[PDB]
């Protein structure tokens, strides 16, 4: 299971969030800001695993924008680091050529994305046509309320 | 800066 | 007319030029979207919540907007439905107790017309679902998992991992819709199966004793994966579904925590995996991964085993730091089992307490203190302490800790403990928890042999730093136990030291009026002055003196004591031999 | 900055 | 004192800088934003920071900061004073001072941090003379920068020599929560601009009662100061003698003195809100507003500022006179009143809607603040008796005069 | 591209190798590395043009020491300039090549130094006196060598104002490292000549001298007199420094002055005014006049005795300004302003500032120490705050409340039940036992004592060591107080204290405790519940010698951190 998903760029600002477990909005900002100090302050060929607070924190940086992951320790952190992967990858797919600005300024379709590939704490579904397909026709159900 | 001055003497 | 679309609002505040003026930038829109919330505009609730969300991220109140989500969730439009039910899941808490309308909501869309506005109910109750709501939606989740619908199924398969995972009794209720689901075609029902499978399994060893039947199907399914041919679709650099993969795997180490049947179909398909997964990219050296930890885990044939050591052995000698990280998370979880196998590798990995990256470090020390028997802890302790002295800062702490650990559970003599002891509590002083204290002091008082040694080198380490507390405190405690023990020069165990009794109150004043010594230690070193005052014969005015004058601080215990035992000095002076003698021996 | 730009895969 | 200067951008990077000491590395300044900013946080901020045995002793304006860094126990009295004497300066050379300016000026102002401070101490920090060979449109240097009388060149000349006096007051203010006074006191400042030719001696005339009771005029109307800072031009000791105010203006706009006296009236404009509130619901305030001078004077561009909720919504406002606006950047409605007449009472009622659901952090509760002009009017009751213009060729200067009573630090505290 | 900037550079037009240079300082201002065009550059130094000159000058400045054997090629230059019939470009030349740190061009430097602080131009006269200093924070031999300290101390006594300040200020640095040695200080007949200069010279020399002037301690009362009577004019300048260094050497000599003449009292009424106008000031000097301030009501109480208010913090201070505030708040607490100190101090605590209100009601305990009556109307206020429920307020005002019934025992009156009230919903371990000390030393009064101390029994082991520590004595003199349902709850926490501890120091009061239940019960009576003697607190004030030396420091860093220099500077 995994506790929580950020995604922050490289100089601390937070661009997501999902928390896949009950937590206070005070303690959550507190975890946020901790993680970030920690992860942020490693050096760039550090290990992309480490051990924080009686969890298992797992992050890749693309590009600019880091992806951080908090597992357990009963959890594969090469398989999570292959489902961050696998999100930037439907990212990229989604809107092409993804950059952090994208995310930055559809936030909301990051999350949408990102609840159509997991759930939970875990994955739903384990193909990237599925998820982009599933997200495109919502899409389009959405467009039809505006037409 | 707009309102008005007065004279002083220079006894 | 008319409040600004989300990117735009984005864009404004991104041209902020001081953390004022955004601030301003988020208060004057913000004041905008509550007035507006206050019209009960039903046409851009959508966007001012989407907007109220964005400046939630960056840290500003949307408190008065929790509410509003509600009401775009109970739309009817769907975009309403999606804005509304990420931001349930970004403001909404436990905290606010609006379960009646989140429940409600969430019935009335579980059952709705499209599969979207479902996947939204779905998703949502399996996030951030209270237990009560778990309770309450258990049903419809149940109902909900017996669809066809794939796209609905696999939430459903989730949720009920949620429900489950909130509610632990209800997971039963869920064992007739998770027969005969791994005949399903579809990887995302399929893994999201197995994950509930797990959790299931996890819970209850019944449910293990049940869906362990069904182990040579995904074993089946597994192999079918491995010689899959490449699928445009669930693969990922030559490897399919390796998500799936994993989650069997781990399905299948807990699947035979304790058997040997399952254990031998299993132990022919992971001797399949183990030998020809592919381990030139992160997907096969995962799966490798997983399943070692599996072979390791599980009871099985030895001969494959060794081929799992191996395979870890590889990995802690690889160059890649994930895969040493790997190596080194996988033997400290297979310690307390095949400890042997593991204690093949002590010299690599205390090898890789010389390594330069943090977490590499730490999963050694951590390793190595999990590494310490009763043979090897004359060496260990060696190179362990030595990496406590030339510790980084992070370190000290967990190093002194696992170190009086270890110390305590295979200590060879008292000498030697006490030995480390007081090297730790010299080299590494202030990282030592202030706890620890007592459980030394034990350690020291039931070895009466060594007592007059130990004060003897407590009393020589103070007299040169009093900065280090923990180390006053066991010693100032220990002077005052074991004075004349101290003062006498006979040592059965080292040539004693030539002591005297005005230079320990020379000491233990230093102690008391310095401005390193906390409130506790001064504690410690008055009371211990008290008890010198009976283990001592020559200078006892002196320290009643020094009583006297220290029965007026603003230290409340110090005050009180000081007060009570100048009472005894004035009044009782024959009490103290009677009460101020060595204490009882706890265990 | 720049990278704001820049692809997160490429 | 200071090892070197440094004009910073808000990310805290050198825009511009100035070796005077070779006392400390210029690297160091790296360290300035990172430690400013994380000593902030924990509410240690502070206008001397350090990195080991390295200060910065630093002031922002605008944009910029303004740094100065010492190794040494350093005057930080006089590197303040000094910081914000260049801030003056480059006030004076460029229209706004900020970052680009600074870009677009470096030259200039490389030349003014060279002329401005020689190894850490202050040299000439005159703007009007410095202009005269540091100039944006070989020159030699003015003897002023090295005369007794460094703030004046001489060979100026006007064809109509005439002075100016702006006698500026501003009331301070701070009434307790419950309305009773907590302090009052008049800050003065006597602004002259003055436009005379060659190098005249200019006396001041005021009702300075410390020169009344010397020169037996108890029985008539004084002012006493209870403090008084005077221009550099000012003869300091003269005035110790007999209170006299002598000096040699310089050329132009400058501050001559400056004044501080307690005030004996009440307050000029008595705000008196009150607040009802309901939680969850709504929140009214109900404020009257009060002048209490002599009708015959007038109050101009009166704004009343009272915090309003951070989470306050659809605000509804009623006046007997002027208007009410919202200002959410800064959580407070103003009520403005052109014109306020003395002797008048006006009111003022404002309604908002809360939020059902509380606020996570408390916000905070400054005071009502008011801010307010009136022109023609002293509340110390000062009088400038006469200006004295003293000239080796005795022409005609008439000198000219006005009395302004403005806000000062103008607040009420609120419950 | 570095080749054609170096081709403008070498390029035969005025114009074009103007503007070359003036894009390398421009490219060297935003953080480039232009270094490598060291020699293109200086090949600009001879020119007519002061503008291109001083450039150049700037980038040697900057450039210099990372180059030091390209940096001859400045030399010959240089010392032109300091001979040209222009004694900006001379002056501009001097104070230049003082900043330059290579030997070599010290070396060059000397002669032209030599000429040019003897030189006609009192601009230059100066500059070059400035760069005396400059040499000797290279090269303090070399100075001795060349005879410069001789003559800067012959321009002490120069024609020239500003000539005599630089001079004062160069020296004044000197002298920092010769201590005592070869003093460089002058007679009397010298001061009057710096007291004029004083009335004659800028602002920044008129701090520079008065700084010079604080070292010297006048011979008597008369002299004292005499130059504080000339120094006092200067509290009248706008400048603020000069202020602040006029109050360090009034500060200072006010001591040889005769306490029993009228002077002295004159001085310390005179000294008030400009004090206070320093709060005045923008943030940063009210923050160093606040320290400075704090000394000398610490060193003269009398001066600042009855200017409470303008202390009183508002709303839109920096915090460091508030807490400055605090201090000398407290430092000026008298009878008669208690009610309005308090009432302020009820107001601070109603911000949102943690660390500014957590200060505020401990300066409430400060207060009820200070002053006698105080307290009283102390623990009213504090009381009041209680009700407030805002938990962090509540614990210290409880740890306040302690203090002061540990040092005026005779708060005995329903205060007591007020806070028990309080469902006792603190957390804060020293909340926790300030009550439990409560509870236990006025458990006669609480009847429910018994109960409410049984009440935190349930997770002793859990709960810190003062908290069990303080409930073991409060037990112990509750049921030594009433043995009724008591001697059961003790036998509990004496059993908890030492059978079911691991804590050595619970164990050992514990374990005594127990001898003394055990021995006599009337021993214990006299013991636990002797009298105890009045609680000595250790001052806030500075040890008078410290404080005498701080003094000297006013206006200095060693004024803020109230640390002598020693202490600080590396």
């Amino acid at each position: 299971m995994m506790r929580f998903m950020l995604l922050f760029s490289r100089r601390g600002k937070l661009r997501l969030q999902k928390w896949y477990l009950a937590t206070s909005d005070k303690e959550r900002k507190k975890m946020v800001r901790e993680l970030m100090q920690v992860v942020l302050a490693r050096k760039p060929k550090m290990c992309s695993f480490l051990e924080w607070r009686d969890l298992k924190v797992v992050y890749k940086r693309y590009a600019s924008l880091y992806f951080c992951c908090a597992i357990e320790g009963q959890d594969n952190e090469l398989i999570t680091l292959e489902l961050i992967h696998r999100y930037v990858e439907l990212l990229d797919k989604y809107f092409g050529s993804v950059c952090e600005l994208d995310i930055i300024f559809n936030f909301e379709k990051a999350y949408f994305i990102l609840d159509e590939f997991l759930m939970g704490g875990d994955v739903q579904d384990t193909s990237k046509k599925s998820v982009l397909k599933a997200i495109e026709q919502a899409d389009l159900l959405q467009e039809e309320d505006e037409s | 800066t707009s309102y008005d001055y007065c004279r002083v003497p220079m006894e | 007319p008319a409040p600004i679309r989300l990117r735009e609002l984005i864009r404004t505040i991104r041209t902020a030029r001081t953390q004022a003026e955004e601030r301003e930038m988020i208060q004057k829109e913000c004041a905008a979207i509550r007035s507006s919330f206050r019209e009960e505009d039903n046409t851009y609730r959508c966007r001012n919540v989407a907007k109220l969300l964005y400046m939630h991220m960056l840290g500003y109140p949307a408190h008065f907007g929790q509410l509003e989500c509600l009401k775009l969730i109970a739309s009817q439009k769907f975009t309403d439905k999606r804005i509304g039910y990420l931001g349930a899941m970004l403001l909404l808490d436990e905290r606010q107790d609006v379960h009646l309308l989140m429940t409600n909501c969430i019935k009335n869309d579980l059952n709705h017309s499209t599969q979207f506005v479902q996947g939204l109910a779905l998703c949502t109750l399996g996030c951030m679902g209270s237990s009560e709501m778990c309770r309450d939606l258990a049903g419809e989740v149940e109902k909900l998992l017996k669809t066809s619908n794939s796209y609905l199924r696999k939430k459903a398969a989730l949720c009920a991992v949620h429900v489950i995972r909130k509610v632990p009794e209800l997971m039963e209720m869920f064992l007739p819709a998770t027969k005969n689901l791994l005949n399903e075609k579809n990887h995302g029902v399929l893994h999201t199966s197995v994950v509930l499978l797990t959790e299931m399994c996890e819970r209850s060893p019944d449910m293990l004793a049940h869906f362990r039947k069904l182990v040579p199907q995904l074993v089946r399914i597994l192999k079918n994966l491995i010689m899959s041919g490449y699928s445009p679709e669930h693969d990922v650099s030559g490897i399919s579904d390796p998500f799936l993969q994993v989650r069997i795997l781990r399905l299948l180490r807990i699947l035979g925590r304790n058997d040997d049947d399952s254990s031998e179909a299993m132990n022919d398909i992971l001797a399949q995996v183990a030998t020809n997964t592919e381990t030139s990219k992160n997907v096969g050296n995962a799966i490798l991964y997983e399943t070692v930890l599996t072979i390791m885990d599980i009871k099985s044939e030895s001969g494959l085993r060794v081929l799992a050591i191996n395979i870890l052995g590889r990995f802690l000698l690889n160059n890649d730091k994930n895969i040493r990280y790997v190596a080194l998370t996988s033997l400290l979880k297979t310690v307390q089992t095949d400890h042997n196998a593991v204690q093949r590798h002590r010299s690599t990995i205390v090898d890789c307490l010389k390594d330069l990256d943090v977490s590499i470090k730490r999963r050694a020390m951590e390793l190595s203190f999990a590494l310490v028997n009763g043979n090897n802890i004359r060496g260990m302790m060696k190179e362990l302490l030595y990496f406590l002295d030339s510790c980084e800062p992070e370190f000290k702490a967990d190093c002194a800790s696992g170190i009086f650990l270890a110390a305590e559970k295979y200590a060879p003599s008292k000498r030697w403990h006490i030995d480390t002891i007081m090297r730790v509590l010299t080299t590494a002083g202030s990282y030592v928890r202030d706890d620890a204290v007592p459980n030394l002091i034990q350690l020291i008082t039931n070895s009466v042999e060594m007592h007059a040694y130990t004060v003897q080198r407590l009393y020589k380490a103070i007299l040169g730093d009093y900065s280090q507390q923990p180390l006053v405190q066991v010693a100032a405690w220990c002077i005052g136990e074991y004075g004349d023990l101290l003062v006498s020069g006979q040592c059965e165990e080292e040539e004693p030291i030539q002591v005297t009794e005005d230079e320990v109150l020379d000491i233990l004043e230093s102690v008391l009026i310095s401005n390193m010594s906390t409130s506790v230690t001064r504690g410690y070193a008055l009371t211990a002055i008290m008890k010198l005052s009976t283990r001592f014969t020559c200078t006892v005015n002196r320290i009643k003196k020094v009583v006297s004058i220290y029965g007026s601080s603003i230290d409340v215990e110090l005050q009180q004591r000081a007060v009570e035992y100048n009472a005894l000095f004035k009044k009782y002076d024959h009490m103290r031999s009677a009460l101020l003698e060595r204490m009882p021996v706890m265990e | 900055d720049q990278e704001e730009l820049s692809a997160l895969v490429e | 004192s200071a090892s070197a200067v440094y004009v910073l951008d808000l990310k805290g990077k050198v825009l511009i800088c100035r070796n005077y000491r070779g006392d400390v590395d210029m690297s160091e300044v790296e360290h300035f934003m990172p430690i400013l900013m994380e000593k902030e946080e924990e509410g240690m901020l502070s206008p001397i920071l350090a990195h080991g045995g390295v200060r910065f002793m630093w002031i922002k304006h605008n944009n910029l900061y303004l740094v100065a860094t010492s190794k040494k126990n350093a005057c930080v009295s006089l590197v303040f004073s000094f910081l914000y004497k260049v801030v003056q300066v480059f006030s004076e050379y460029f229209k706004e001072l900020e970052e680009e300016s600074i870009r677009d000026n470096f030259v200039i102002i490389y030349e003014l941090l060279d002329e401005l401070m020689d190894f850490g101490y202050p040299q000439t920090t005159d703007s009007k003379i410095l202009q005269e060979y540091i100039t944006q449109e070989a020159p030699r240097p003015p003897a002023t920068v090295t005369n007794a009388v460094s703030w004046r060149s001489e060979g100026i000349k006007y064809r109509k020599n005439e002075v100016f006096l702006d006698v500026i007051e501003a009331v301070n203010l701070l009434v307790s929560a419950n309305g009773n006074v907590l302090r009052s006191e008049i800050v003065g400042s006597i602004k002259m601009r003055v436009f005379l030719s060659g190098m005249p001696e200019l006396r001041l005339g005021l009702n300075d009662k410390v020169l009344f009771d010397n020169t037996g005029r108890g029985k008539s109307k004084s002012v006493e100061l209870e403090d008084v800072k005077f221009h550099q031009c000012v003869r300091l000791s003269r005035f110790e003698n007999d209170r006299t105010i002598s000096f040699i203006p310089p050329d132009g706009e400058f501050e001559l003195m400056s004044y501080r006296l307690n005030t004996h009236v009440k307050p000029l404009i008595w705000i008196e809100s009150v607040i009802e509130k309901h939680s969850h619901s709504r929140i009214e305030y109900m404020v009257k507003a009060k002048s209490q001078f002599k009708r015959r004077s007038t109050a101009n561009n009166v704004e009343i500022h009272i915090p309003v909720p951070n989470d306050a919504d659809s605000p509804k406002f009623k006046t007997t006179v002027g208007s009410v606006k919202w200002v959410p950047e800064n959580s407070e409605i103003v009520w403005s009143v052109k014109s306020f007449p003395g002797g008048k009472e006006y009111l003022m009622r404002a309604h908002f809607g809360l939020p059902s659901v509380e606020a996570e952090d408390k916000e905070g509760k400054p005071p009502i603040s008011v801010k307010f002009e009136i022109p023609y009017f002293t509340t110390s009751g000062i009088q400038v008796r006469y200006l004295k213009i003293i000239e080796k060729s005795g022409y005609q200067a008439l000198p000219w005069v006005r009395y302004i009573t403005q806000n000062g630090d103008y607040q009420l505290r609120t419950q | 591209e570095i080749f054609e900037l170096k081709a403008e550079l070498n390029s035969d037009k005025k114009e074009k190798k103007k503007e070359a240079v003036k894009k390398v300082i421009a490219s060297m201002t935003v953080g480039k590395d232009v270094s490598a065009l060291f020699p293109d550059v200086v090949n600009c130094m001879q020119t007519d043009n002061l503008e291109l000159k001083k450039l150049v000058y700037l980038y040697l400045m900057n450039y210099a020491k990372s180059q030091p054997d390209m940096a001859i090629m400045a030399v010959n230059t240089f010392v032109k300039d300091c001979e040209d019939p222009n004694p900006l470009i001379r002056a501009l030349a001097v104070r230049t090549m003082g900043c330059i740190r290579v030997d070599k061009i010290t070396e060059y430097l000397c002669e032209p130094l030599r000429k040019c602080l003897k030189d006609e131009d009192p601009y230059v006269r100066k500059t070059a006196a400035v760069c005396v200093a400059k040499l000797h924070d290279i090269n303090a031999q070399l100075v001795e060598d060349q005879g410069f300290l001789d003559t800067l101390k012959d321009l002490i006594s120069d024609s020239n104002p500003m000539v005599v300040a630089n001079a004062v200020a160069a020296l004044s640095e000197i002298a920092e490292s010769h201590p005592s040695s070869n003093l460089l200080d002058l007679n009397p007949q010298s001061i009057n000549k710096l007291l004029t200069a004083l009335n004659e010279c800028t602002e920044w020399g008129q701090i520079f001298i008065l700084d010079c002037l604080a070292n010297y301690m006048p011979k008597d009362d008369r002299e004292a007199q005499s130059i504080c009577e000339r120094v006092t004019p200067r509290l009248s300048h706008a400048n603020s420094a000069v202020v602040l260094s006029a109050v360090k050497v009034l500060m200072k000599f006010m001591e040889m002055l005769s306490k029993d003449l009228d002077y002295y009292g004159t001085l310390l009424k005179k000294l008030a005014p400009p004090l206070v106008t320093l709060l005045s000031a923008e943030p940063e000097l009210q923050y160093v006049a606040l320290r400075n301030i704090n000394l000398i009501v610490q060193k003269r109480p009398e001066i600042l005795k009855h200017e409470m208010k303008v202390f009183f913090v508002k709303y839109n201070d920096p915090i460091y300004v508030k807490l400055e505030k605090l201090d000398i708040m407290i430092r000026l607490a008298s009878q008669a302003n208690i009610a309005q100190v308090l009432a302020e101090l009820k107001e601070y605590a109603t911000e949102v500032d943690v660390d500014f209100v957590r200060k505020a009601v401990r300066a409430i305990g400060r207060c009820a120490i200070k002053v006698e009556q105080s307290a009283e109307r102390c623990v009213s206020t504090l009381l009041d705050l209680i009700q407030t429920k805002v938990n962090y307020v509540v614990q210290e005002a409880i740890v306040v409340i302690k203090d002061i019934f540990r040092k005026y025992p005779n708060k005995y009156e329903s205060v007591i039940a007020a806070l028990c009230e309080n469902l006792d919903s603190l957390d804060e371990p020293e909340a926790r036992a300030a009550m439990i000390w409560i509870v236990g030393e006025y458990a006669e009064r609480i009847d429910n004592a018994d109960e409410l101390l049984e009440s935190f029994l349930e997770g002793f082991h859990d709960k810190s060591t003062q908290v069990q520590l303080q409930l073991l004595t409060a037990i112990v003199k509750l049921f030594l107080k009433k043995p009724t349902e008591t001697q059961e709850l003790v036998q509990q926490v004496l059993s908890l204290a030492t059978q079911d501890s691991d804590n050595p120091d619970l164990r050992d009061r514990g374990y005594i405790y127990w001898r003394l239940l055990s021995t006599d019960p009337v021993a214990a009576k006299e013991v636990v519940l002797a009298e105890k003697p009045l609680i000595s607190e250790e001052t806030d004030l500075i040890e008078p010698t410290l404080l005498d030396e701080l003094i000297c420091y006013i206006g200095t860093l060693a004024s803020v951190y109230h640390k002598p220099p020693s202490a600080f500077v590396e």
